[PDB]
């Protein structure tokens, strides 16, 4: 994976440049963002099984696909999606600590349709289902936060579809 | 090529299992010479203690047929 | 980086962030103004360093300029200053991250092979680098020249 | 040389909060009345002996 | 610890320990003094923020002190305190080390597996920990307070 | 393994106890003394491969041990007990660090004596070697250090014989 | 089913069906008719079980249908009903395949997990089981009752 | 593992004798007794998180074991106490299906003195535990099977002291 | 020695010596009368050809010995001698066995990590290997000092 630090590192390390003020004011961008970032972060953490079981409640239960039949039913089924929506959760974390989507593209995007294809998971509900976690998460974190933590959850969404 | 007979006691100390790990857990076991070493400190990581060691195959302070 | 780093563990685990490495992460972004300010002076000074430390080194071992060495011609003197200042860039690297995992990438792993088909000696390239760090610490304020000793170490403990 | 702190409001006024130590109306049914250092040796729930 | 999970990684990689590290660990020391004096401080009003926390959790939750209710009577009362008092120790403990080493091995495993057997139910449990953070944080300055919260905040998400 | 900071946590937790003034004493003593043991790491650290070569000339080779018949003797072997020595300096670091031996015990001493009496590996020149090294860090590490670094050189010396 | 599980072993010990094997087969193919129509008597008193049954784990647990439990509400309390009547299904299937097979790949594989994240409490549910077990055991023949039996205390086990 | 069926055809195996009325007799036995059992299973399967608790009540918890510095203290330990619980109680009722001992000396019994000594598992308090779980299997059960399950309960806590 | 190598590689394949295998021990044991002859007349020279083979060295590298290099001062060029002594003895060992096995385990196992703690350049070394190989082959007849060539080939290959 490569944070917002390290981005700017490899980028001039390319070029062979040593660091310089312009680099350097990349840098202090992130140092300011960081402190608001680690605070959202344990939010998150703490509220976790919650923001999952509020999500599911917005979007996926009480629908035709926990009803049978739906790609949600039996409990098998019901125990990988809540499973699947956790992952998109912790990886949205990193993600906003990190300052940088890469990690979501190495880590969750990469295979990810394929794999729904052949499983035969509802892209389109899935990406419900990380709006609804988006929302919850705004709740939460609060707005400041909200803003650097929607930007993760948008780029998975993004990604899926 | 040397080998050696080692007793060991190893604990899990960082989850607990269903499923019988009696054999995992006291483990008298032939190693060969070129593995003990690595195995030596994994046993130590996991916070086993190794009970006994003794050399099986081999003679000590062979210069050759090592 | 340290952020990066922290994930690393995180993820191979398989949890969220540990109190104990979101403080980490939180001492670091304070470090953060100070980190890069000890940076620029080196990047400021390097023309510099390079040159005093290349001088020290070469009087610390005749060797490495003489017929048999490596270093010998002008051409192989400017190779091995080249190689100093490819050092002193990554230390810099090093310490706005926090940490060596950058440096490391670009420096530290595989150099042993690539200077053993380049018959350099390892030893000498390790005095060039704590030459380095003696030119640099007298610059760095004493708090900051800590800081940057570390980094300098990591180098020359990974060429050994 | 001063204690500084007391910055909240001292008191609400008498109208909110106050009698704040309730503890000690009747038997333990909540918390207070247990001790804390009973807690070291609880004991068996039935009790039997 | 934090120095037990930095040599820990450091072995496992079979390396001497990172510039980072030992900065993570310089940070530490410091913090230390500060850590000592928000941990004596939970100490000295622990009697208080149980029993305060005990009452916060059964005005929350009546069922669990009700006749179905596992905490019902009064020695089951006495236990899902003694319970309270167990977890103020270990996040005590966790702010010293300034990691949740200490906690996790005492009280985050098999503690599933524990409660189910006793029929105790899990959220209940960690609302009385969510409880004793409010009372704690009200002794504690804004600041100290934060920092005893990750240990808290800790806790409650691992009994979920 | 434990540390300083964890050895008072695990005897006051099988008591049940609170930390108390004692016990906040000893964790004081530790904290106050910890940015020395960092600094005195860092030194070991860079100047390992020194320390266990000048050690090496004080006390094992030109000897007879690296003449035929010593144990020593052979390049396989050489390499060997190079090797061990490199461990001991680095696990005495990661002691010193700690401010606790049980490391030592727990990842060195435990299976050691065993496999050195099999290999018949002679113990007095081995500790005499732990005792070189640890002569020589004394001087790289300085007075605010050689004290503390000392006493896990010694741990290891007498866990041996 | 039974047949099912016959295969799998003989595939893993890569050989043909063995004369025990065998039997076991032939024992299931004649006790089929039998299986069959205890199954359809469970269909048809369907609706009458999970009624019963709810009210006798709702006198067991008042918690439940409380404002505390999970029951609580119209919109609740059907959906656990609705949960019984899956069970009950689960249990004709499994009746008739001879085997729990049906029933632990739709029902009680990652049901602890379902039910965590719902906070459904798992023990009141192993009463509703138990529950609908009485009820039908009842409307059952003795002989029919036992064979009944087994399926629903294998569900109260994988669930308790 | 050895059932009943098997034990008496091991022993005229050696024998080399071809299956005789005596033997029949034997045979004849466990086939009467073995109704019995597959229902003592079948109650001891569903009760069984409960069986486990009970005895627990009745001789682990509440104890000194539970308190700080008891062998079952901190929730790692209890929650490893109680699958070895479980273990015993799977086992014995292997045992009663099979109507033979063996079964428990190979897998349980064996190794399992050193495996506690080591640990620091105190025998005495799991035999204990062993004898609680059968006094509850025995009113679960009723009175023509508990004595059946008794022998193998007896058989487990003798091999542990 | 090929007797070892043949019996090793047909312990692992757990068969009787194959047809091939056996007329390689066949062609050996002819060979070995040369080979002896061989040794001896190595072994009797060995004196002059280290001697010989030093000062080539010495020549090829001035740095060697000089203050900067490892073999300057009598006790430190004495050794290096000792050093060229030893391989000798181990080439002559390999002779006679016909494979290097012998060889590798006391000479080229772990020879890096050696030198690599003495400081000892390792080509160095290699080149006076090298300079033995030339005194050796002028000793010997041409096509005997082709056979003693590959042992020494060998060694040269193993440090390099
Ligand atoms: C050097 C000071 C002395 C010496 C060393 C020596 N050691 C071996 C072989 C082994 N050393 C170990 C030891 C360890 N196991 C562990 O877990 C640790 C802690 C990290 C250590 C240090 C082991 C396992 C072996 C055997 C396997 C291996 O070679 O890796 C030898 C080789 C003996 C032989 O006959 O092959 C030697 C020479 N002996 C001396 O002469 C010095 C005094
Ligand atoms: C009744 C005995 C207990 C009870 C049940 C209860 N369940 C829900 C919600 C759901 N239940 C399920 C269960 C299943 N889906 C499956 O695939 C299977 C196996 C075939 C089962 C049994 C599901 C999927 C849901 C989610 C909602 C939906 O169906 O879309 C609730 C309500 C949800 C809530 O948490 O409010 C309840 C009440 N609750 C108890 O406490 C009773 C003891
Ligand atoms: C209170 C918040 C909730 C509650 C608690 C409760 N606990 C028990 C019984 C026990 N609790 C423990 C727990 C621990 N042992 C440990 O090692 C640790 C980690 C340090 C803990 C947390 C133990 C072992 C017991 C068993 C009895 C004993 O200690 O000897 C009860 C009693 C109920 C019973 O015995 O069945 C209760 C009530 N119950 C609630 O409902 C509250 C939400
Ligand atoms: C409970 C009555 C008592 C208790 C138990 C206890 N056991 C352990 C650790 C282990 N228990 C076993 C035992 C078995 N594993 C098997 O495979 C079998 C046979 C099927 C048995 C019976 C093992 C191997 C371990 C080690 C690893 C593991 O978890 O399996 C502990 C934990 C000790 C530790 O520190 O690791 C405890 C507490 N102890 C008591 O005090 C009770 C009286
Ligand atoms: C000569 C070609 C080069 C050279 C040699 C040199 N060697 C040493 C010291 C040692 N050399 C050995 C080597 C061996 N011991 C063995 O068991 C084997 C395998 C059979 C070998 C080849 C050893 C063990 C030593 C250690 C000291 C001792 O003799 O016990 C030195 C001195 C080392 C020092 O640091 O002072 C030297 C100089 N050095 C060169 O520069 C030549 C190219």
């Amino acid at each position: 994976m490569q944070d917002a630090i390290t981005a700017v590192i490899n980028n001039y390390d390319v070029q062979g440049k040593y660091l310089d003020g312009a680099a350097l004011d990349k840098l202090k961008a992130y140092f300011t963002t960081g402190a608001v970032r680690v605070r959202a972060a344990a939010v998150i953490s703490s509220n976790a099984t919650t923001i999952i079981k509020e999500a599911a409640a917005k979007a996926l239960i009480y629908s035709d696909l926990t009803r049978p039949g739906g790609n949600m039913y039996t409990t098998r089924r019901y125990a990988a999606c809540i499973r699947d929506m956790d992952y998109f959760l912790r990886y949205a974390t990193y993600a906003m600590l990190a300052g940088d989507p890469s990690i979501l593209d190495e880590r969750v995007l990469n295979g990810l349709k394929e794999t729904y294809n052949s499983l035969g998971v509802p892209i389109a509900a899935t990406v419900g289902g990380i709006q609804a976690m988006k929302e919850v998460v705004g709740g939460l974190v609060g707005p400041d936060a909200a803003k650097e933590a929607s930007i993760y959850f948008d780029y998975l969404s993004s990604g899926l579809s | 090529s040397r080998y050696f007979k080692v007793t060991a006691c190893i604990p899990s100390l960082k989850r607990v299992r269903t499923g019988r790990e009696l054999q995992n857990t006291f483990f008298t076991k032939l190693v060969p010479y070129e593995n003990w070493f690595t195995e030596q400190q994994r046993i130590q990581k996991a916070g086993g203690k190794v009970l006994s060691v003794k050399l099986f195959t081999g003679v000590q302070g062979a210069n050759t047929g090592v | 980086s340290v952020l990066t780093k922290a994930i690393v563990n995180a993820d191979a685990e398989a949890r969220y962030l540990s109190p104990g490495e979101l403080d980490r992460i939180k001492s670091f972004v304070a470090s953060g103004e100070r980190r890069l300010r000890i940076a620029q002076t080196l990047t400021e000074a390097r023309e510099r360093i390079v040159k005093q430390a290349g001088d020290q080194l070469f009087q610390k071992r005749p060797d490495v300029v003489s017929p048999g060495g490596n270093a010998y011609g002008e051409k192989m003197t400017a190779l091995c200053l080249r190689d100093l200042d490819y050092y002193l860039r990554l230390v810099t690297y090093g310490i706005v991250a926090g940490d060596v995992t950058p440096i490391e990438e670009i420096g530290i792993i595989g150099v042993k092979e690539m200077y053993n088909s380049l018959q350099t000696p390892i030893p000498a390239v390790a005095e060039g680098v704590r030459a380095m760090k003696n030119v640099a610490t007298s610059l760095l304020s004493g708090d900051d020249a800590a800081e940057a000793g570390f980094y300098f170490d990591y180098l020359v403990g990974a060429m050994q | 040389i001063d204690s500084i702190k007391i910055e909240d409001p001292v008191k609400p006024g008498d109208f909110a909060n106050f009698l704040d130590m309730a503890r000690g109306i009747e038997s333990r049914t909540g918390v207070w009345s247990i001790s804390y250092e009973s807690l070291r040796t609880l004991g068996p729930p039935e009790g039997g002996m």
